[PDB]
RNA sequence: GCCGGUCCGAUUUUCGUGACUGGCCAACGGGGCCUUUCCUUCUGG
RNA sequence: UAGGGAUCGGGUGGUGUUUUUUUAAU
């Protein structure tokens, strides 16, 4: 319901690899 | 007013605080709620904190409050 | 002292060599130090050392288990076999029975007035209880009167003491010499003892206490071993007393030795009905180990040797009768050996072996087996015993009494008239021919419906096992041979058939089927070889050994191996079916390769065999090979980790 | 030890399955009793409340 | 008494009967005046135990509120006994009907350690935690007087 | 049939064939209890006259050992009748292997109180007590609970339920 | 101060009106990771979803070593990213606009305290040290 | 602050008010010996450790033999040379009341320390 | 310690003792075995 | 040193009037 963007490894290595692609 | 201050009266224990009991424990029970949608069964806390929903039909359960929640009036419950 | 109670402390733990085995020393020590002359009073002085001062139950019950080393020591011990050292039991007995003005103080705590004024009397009772346990040890040697004529003052005294432990021993040693024969000074004594007991039963509240229950056996012993009994309205006092004690523990085998006794003793109380009905009861539903059987010892001797009437005589009958229903294993157990000692030892046996085959074969069809087999032996020596018309009811009741009835008259005939014995025989060919017909087929066909009732059939083969009608009855099982108990009695008698009396080789398909598609099966396999060995014979010989290639779950794969190795003209009429040992060239793994090993510990046939298996393995592997080349699956290859994890 | 269960509650039906008198042995051994003890505590109950019953019917002797 | 209630005779070093509930300690007890058979206790779970010699048996338990000090039967009723415990009143039981205590002598301000009947059967003596005695009444139920 | 087969002996092959034969009243029972495992059972004399069985497993499946206890206990109850019938599971430690034997050896739950009181003379006692459940029940076996924990640890442990018994 | 808190009971068993398997929990609980939720939020939405108590009495072990059995940890512990969401929050309402004294006290005392969990984190060494926030 | 100086601060207070049974929450096994062994010495009644999981509480059933226990915070060596002047400095008489130490048993008093003929630290004193 | 038995004598049951036998029961101690299940992490080459 | 009453904020339970009922809320 109230997920977060952030806080967990996997996610946060989703995200620094999409700011590596694009 | 004077009592032992081992095990007292159940309706003294039921009284006083739930922390300044000698053995601390709950006082909410978790419940078996119906569900008036598509009539199966699901547990809720007593003091439930969120608004469960049933995973058959995704109605409403219970709307929290500040202490118990409000079931919502066409649910028919259990102790448990 | 010391290191003892730093040893029974709680806050010292970790050492091996602290659980200290500290009583085995002087069992141990005094089978060597028994040169009783100097040493044995170096044993006993600082026990008086340290027991002069003061003590708690805890040091005085560890004490006593101390000394009772000492006697089981002497005991094993052969040094004092011969009065010698009596000289020391007698020692023992003859052993135990204005001005302060100036004066400065400190140290204002006073002494305590406990210390010996009775503890002298602790010592005389335990070094008394030591010296009695002396002489019930030397009760093992020898027994001589004039020894311990001079020992009687000594043991009515300390038997008029009354300080528990000195009592135990002391009942003890008046039960042992009340075989022997002293003077009037001993009848005196006797019957003073005995006047004592009851008194000692009259005073103490309870009669499950150690004190009470020895006293109870030491009235058997003067009740048994006398020429004056005495007192029959106090033994009848006494027993009364003894009889609501029966119920709860801490009883048991002096009072039911005391009970043993007098019901031998032949004396008639009308509280013996009581007590009798208190311990059938006992028999029945008791749940300790030789209590119910010690009961039963007593009931049996109650309702043999005394004289009841036909109200009781009915009702303790029906009593037994329906207490074979009794829910436990081993209280049925105890009234199935009542039964059995009324069978050994009638025309009360004509009126109840009926009722009583009956019910055992009620309990026959009750829970599991170890019932139903004493059940059975129990019936086999009813019917042996029966002389003409309990067998005469009981072929009437086996052939008029569903599957049931059918199992109970099977059941019935392979017990036990031989005319008789044939009509009922005959009405079981037919039943046999009724039963044993396409149920077998129907389950074949469901063992294929499987891999693509039995009750009726596990008694026919039981009484095939029991009897041209063994001609059509081989026929009849070589057809039920055709669930896995049923197939497993069919092979047993199948090979007991074939034993006795192509058809050989269509039984031998259908066994070969039958152990295809554990310890049957092994003798199935040696019957099976067997008949290969006393082999369309070429023919036949050639499909046996495709069967044996077909065949090489467990269990039948350790038999092949074991056919395999006891098959294999050395190579001639033997090269066959090496195909499936070069093939096999965890646990049924590991079974399965010492057999292999075996077979192979048991020349250019073989080499040209093993050359041919090579060369067709070589050949499948090359054609999987191609056709894997030729269709190219790896999550079918992979994913066995998948699921192993 | 062959223990085939035959789901069956045939004792007085065994009996009753033939002609007369064997019915009348089968009556004459007929007592259906002697079941089970309960456990300790609850036979202790139960008896120190039957010693309370004659206790206190002891004691009425002194009620008047 | 003592971890469990012990019953001895003085011609015997061992103890001849134990006769607890369960392993409860026993703080006090107390045997009749008459029906001599038959006694009192009381333990530290709060409980009064009654029990009976010629049953051999206990035979009752109560439990009160608080622990029970002491008991004491009374010389001329033969079944009713008085009770003082920590929580500041004797309570008088009657023995044949436990459920209700039918008398309750409540003046004190702490616990009530011991109480006895006079022989004569309707005096209570009792004795405080707090630094005083009373003398009650069995009839009234307050207190006659206080030294 | 369905036990560990390293040591097989009469009493657990006919506690199995309860379970088998309860598998033969078959309409309840929908493959739920074809994960059982066993460890071994052991039957012990208490001080009650009668025994209790303790059936152990290997604890991946005492949550498996889940609904099933009522119904089995009541069926060996009346097919193996007058036993006291304990699951248990078995394996700085072994306190919590006492206590978590004493918690799955009560119930699958209801403990409430442990207290240790300590008299005078130097006798430690030590209560554990249930807490209200099913006492109509658990007051028959309270006696079997204590005698087989006491000969499984040593420990002297009394039972009691807060209630006026 | 004032007390306000759980009273987790006195047994340590899964409570036996339960009537659900041991793995479903996991199950339930990475499905919920992979949702993207936060373990308080995980306890809670378990605490209601079906009848469990808390992981570390239904299940083997708590929820921060089963998720980091199961491989979803997190880089930085609960309290320690809630602060820091909470002073970013603070500091980005401070620069909309300065005039806030009181949020300059609140941000003042959230780096206090975020420092001192920040220092026992290093001190433990869970984190890898040189994190001192930004 | 010291558990075993509140919880003996907690017991002396309140025999200085005069109740009978005093609750004690904070508990520790030194507690726990420390009491066993001056209720061995008779100076309270029974007592009770209930136990919940977190700490345990301690419920005493005091009579009202004490007047004064305690502790001394520094725990320091004393030899069995120093507890005559031990005593002789903590308590007011010689074999009136007595001093508990820890030791290489643990829990005795001075009377029990020189009957074992051992010593170690102070840790408290009661009479 | 309980019980059954080979016996001698009395008996055609049952007892006295001397042997001797096993079926079982508790207390002692001795030798092993299972509670290091079968599978991954050392300070240095 | 301890006890009691009242009030504010939150929670639990009770069971009368204010309230009202298929719009949501509580
Ligand atoms: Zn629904």
């Amino acid at each position: 319901k109230k997920a977060k963007k952030d806080f967990y490894r996997f996610q946060v290595r989703e995200r620094k690899k999409q700011e590596i692609n694009q | 007013l004077v009592q032992d201050l081992l095990h007292p009266t159940a309706a003294s224990e039921a009284r006083k605080h739930k922390l300044k009991t000698l053995v601390q424990g709950p006082r909410s029970y978790f419940l078996d709620v119906k569900c008036p949608g598509c009539l199966n069964i699901t547990t809720v806390f007593s003091h439930a904190q969120t608004a469960v929903t049933c995973e058959s039909c995704s109605t409403i359960l219970c709307t929290p409050t500040g202490g118990k929640a409000k079931l919502s009036e066409g649910t028919s419950f259990r102790r448990k | 002292g010391f290191a003892g109670e730093e040893k029974d402390s709680e806050n010292y733990h970790t050492k091996v060599k602290e659980i200290k085995s500290n009583k085995s020393y002087d069992a141990g020590e005094i089978l060597a130090s028994n040169i009783s002359l100097t040493e044995f009073g170096t044993l006993l002085s600082p026990v008086k050392a340290l027991l002069m001062v003061r003590i708690n139950l805890r040091n005085q019950n560890k004490l006593s288990e101390l000394l009772r080393r000492y006697l089981l020591g002497l005991n094993h011990n052969s040094d004092s076999e011969s009065e010698s050292i009596l000289k020391f039991c007698h020692q023992l007995f003859q052993e135990s029975e204005k001005e302060d003005f100036f004066l400065v103080n400190l140290e204002s705590k006073s002494y305590t007035i406990n210390s010996n004024s009775l503890l002298l009397n602790s010592t005389l009772q335990k070094f008394a209880l030591d010296l009695l346990r002396n002489v019930i040890t030397r009760h093992r040697s020898f027994l001589t009167v004039s020894h311990l004529e001079g020992f009687i003052p000594f043991l009515r005294d300390s038997l008029l003491s009354e300080n528990e432990g000195v009592v135990i021993s002391t009942l003890r040693i008046l039960i042992t010499l009340i075989r022997l024969d002293f003077s009037d000074e001993s009848s005196e004594i006797f019957k003073n003892c005995a006047r004592k007991v009851l008194n000692i039963i009259k005073v103490s509240p309870s009669t499950s206490s150690e004190l009470c229950q020895m006293g109870l056996k030491f009235l058997s012993a003067f009740i048994r071993h006398t020429d004056s009994t005495l007192k029959d309205t106090a033994l009848s006092y006494v027993l009364g007393r003894v009889l609501p004690d029966l119920n709860e523990p801490s009883r048991q085998g002096l009072a039911f030795n005391f009970l043993k006794a007098l019901v031998s003793k032949h004396i008639m109380l009308p509280e013996l009905y009581d007590i009798a009905d208190t311990t059938r009861e006992i028999m029945v539903t008791n749940h300790s180990k030789e209590i119910r059987d010690v009961s039963r010892s007593v009931y049996y001797q109650f309702l043999m040797e005394y004289d009841q009437s036909k109200g009781r005589l009915e009702k303790q009958f029906k009593f037994m009768v329906d207490n074979l229903q009794y829910p436990t294993e081993s209280g049925r157990q105890s009234v199935m050996e009542l039964i059995n000692l009324i069978i050994t030892k009638p025309a009360l046996l004509s009126k109840l072996s009926s009722s009583f085959f009956l019910a055992l074969v009620n309990v026959s069809f009750n829970d599991d087996a170890p019932r139903c087999r004493e059940m059975a032996s129990v019936l086999i020596s009813t019917m042996l015993p029966k002389l003409e018309n309990k067998d005469l009811e009981i072929v009437e009741k086996y052939i008029a009494a569903d599957n049931a009835s059918f199992l109970n008259l099977g059941l019935r005939t392979y017990k036990v008239s031989i005319g008789f014995e044939h009509t009922i025989e005959l009405d079981e060919l037919a039943i046999k021919r009724i039963r044993y017909i396409l149920s077998d087929t129907s389950v074949g066909s469901e063992h294929q419906w499987d891999l693509v009732f039995s009750s009726y059939m596990e008694a026919t083969e039981s009484v095939y096992k029991h009897g041209w009608d063994g001609i059509i009855t081989c026929l009849l099982y070589p057809h039920s041979w055709v669930a896995n108990l049923v197939h497993q009695l069919i092979a047993n008698k199948d090979k007991l058939e074939i034993s006795l009396t192509t058809i050989a080789t269509r039984i031998l398909h259908q066994l070969g089927a039958p152990s295809i598609p554990a310890n049957v099966s092994i003798k199935t396999l040696v019957n099976i070889s067997i008949l290969w060995k006393e082999q369309t014979g070429e023919d036949l010989k050639y499909t046996t050994a495709i069967d044996y290639m077909v065949t090489r779950g467990i269990i039948r794969s350790d038999e092949h191996r074991m056919d395999s190795f006891m098959s294999k003209a050395l190579l001639v009429q033997v090269l066959d079916e090496d195909e499936v040992i070069a093939e096999g060239e965890y646990l049924e793994t590991y079974y399965s390769r010492a057999v292999d090993e075996e077979q192979e510990e048991l020349l250019e046939d073989k080499l040209q065999v093993s050359d041919f298996t090579k060369i067709y393995t070589a050949v499948k592997q090359t054609v999987l090979e191609r056709r894997k080349e030729r269709r190219s699956a790896d999550k079918k290859l992979r994913k066995h980790a998948r699921s192993r994890e | 030890g062959a223990s085939g269960k035959l789901s069956l509650t045939d004792m007085m039906n065994v009996i009753d399955d033939r002609q007369v008198i064997e019915n009348a042995n089968l009556l004459k051994g007929k007592s259906s009793t002697y079941e089970v003890p309960l456990p300790q505590r609850i036979q202790q109950r139960h008896d120190r409340k039957a010693a309370y019953e004659i206790s206190r019917q002891e004691v009425s002797k002194w009620n008047d | 008494g003592g971890a469990k209630i012990h019953l001895w005779d003085v011609n015997r070093l061992k103890p001849v009967s134990d006769l607890s509930w369960g392993a409860d300690n026993i703080t006090s007890l107390k045997f009749n005046q008459n029906e001599t058979d038959i006694l009192a206790s009381t333990g530290s779970d709060n409980s009064i135990v009654l029990y009976d010699l010629r049953t051999n048996s206990p035979t009752q338990k109560i439990v009160q509120t608080m622990r029970t000090n002491a008991i004491c039967w009374n010389p001329m009723e033969a079944f009713n006994f008085v009770t003082a415990n920590e929580d500041h009143n004797a309570y008088y039981y009657d023995m044949r009907n436990l459920s209700r205590s039918l008398n309750v002598f409540k003046d004190h301000v702490s616990a009530v350690m011991d109480v006895d009947f006079s022989p004569t059967g309707d005096e209570i003596v009792t004795g405080s935690y707090d630094k005083s005695i009373r003398i009650y009444k069995t009839n009234h139920g307050h207190s006659r007087e206080i030294y | 049939a369905k036990i560990l087969s390293q040591a097989p002996t009469e009493l657990e092959l006919q506690v199995a064939q309860a379970f088998v034969e309860l598998e033969n009243s078959s309409p309840e029972l929908k493959a739920e209890l074809r994960p059982l495992q066993f460890k071994s059972i052991r039957e012990i004399d208490v001080a009650g006259g009668k025994k209790a069985l303790a059936i152990f497993v290997p604890v991946p499946s005492l949550a498996g050992f889940h609904k099933v206890q009522t119904k089995l206990t009541r069926e060996l109850e009346k097919k193996f009748q007058d036993r006291h019938v304990i699951f248990l599971a078995e394996r700085r430690t072994l306190t919590a292997v006492h206590d978590k034997i004493l918690e799955d050896l009560v119930f699958p739950t209801e403990i409430v109180g442990k207290r240790v009181r300590y008299l005078v003379g130097g006798n430690k006692i030590q209560k554990v007590l249930l807490d209200s459940k099913d006492v109509q029940q658990i007051d028959y076996k309270l006696e079997s609970f204590q005698a087989v924990y006491n000969k499984l640890t040593g420990k002297q442990i009394v039972f009691e339920i807060p209630s006026e018994t | 101060k004032g007390i306000s808190s759980s009273a987790i009971p006195y047994s340590r068993n899964a409570p036996a009106w339960f009537k659900l398997s041991s793995e479903s929990v996991i199950e339930q609980i990475v499905k919920y990771a992979r949702k993207g939720l936060t373990p308080s939020q995980i306890g809670v939405l378990l605490r209601d979803a079906h009848g469990v108590t808390q992981a570390r009495v239904i299940t083997g072990n708590k929820i921060m070593r089963i998720l980091k059995s199961n491989g979803l940890a997190p880089e930085i512990p609960e309290d320690l990213y809630y602060l820091i969401k909470k002073a970013v929050s603070v500091r980005k309402h401070l620069e909309r606009n300065r005039k806030d004294k009181d949020a300059k006290f609140r941000l003042i005392l959230i780096e206090s305290r975020i420092h001192r969990l920040a220092r026992y984190y290093r001190t433990v060494a869970v984190l890898p040290p040189n994190w001192k926030y930004e | 602050s010291s558990v075993l100086a509140d919880a003996l601060n907690a017991i002396n207070n309140a025999e200085k008010t005069g109740k009978r049974q005093v609750l004690l929450r904070p508990s520790s096994k030194v507690i726990i010996k420390f009491l066993q062994v001056m209720q061995k010495h008779g100076y309270i009644g029974e007592f009770e450790y209930i136990d919940d999981h977190r700490s345990g509480k301690i419920v005493v059933q005091l009579n009202g033999r004490l007047n004064k226990c305690g502790v001394i915070s520094p725990r320091f060596n004393v030899k069995i040379g120093d507890i005559e002047k031990w005593t002789a400095n903590l308590l007011p008489a010689r074999q009136f009341g007595y001093v508990i130490l820890t030791t290489s048993a643990g829990i005795m008093d001075h009377e029990e320390a020189r009957r074992k003929h051992v010593s170690g630290k102070i840790l408290g004193f009661v009479y």
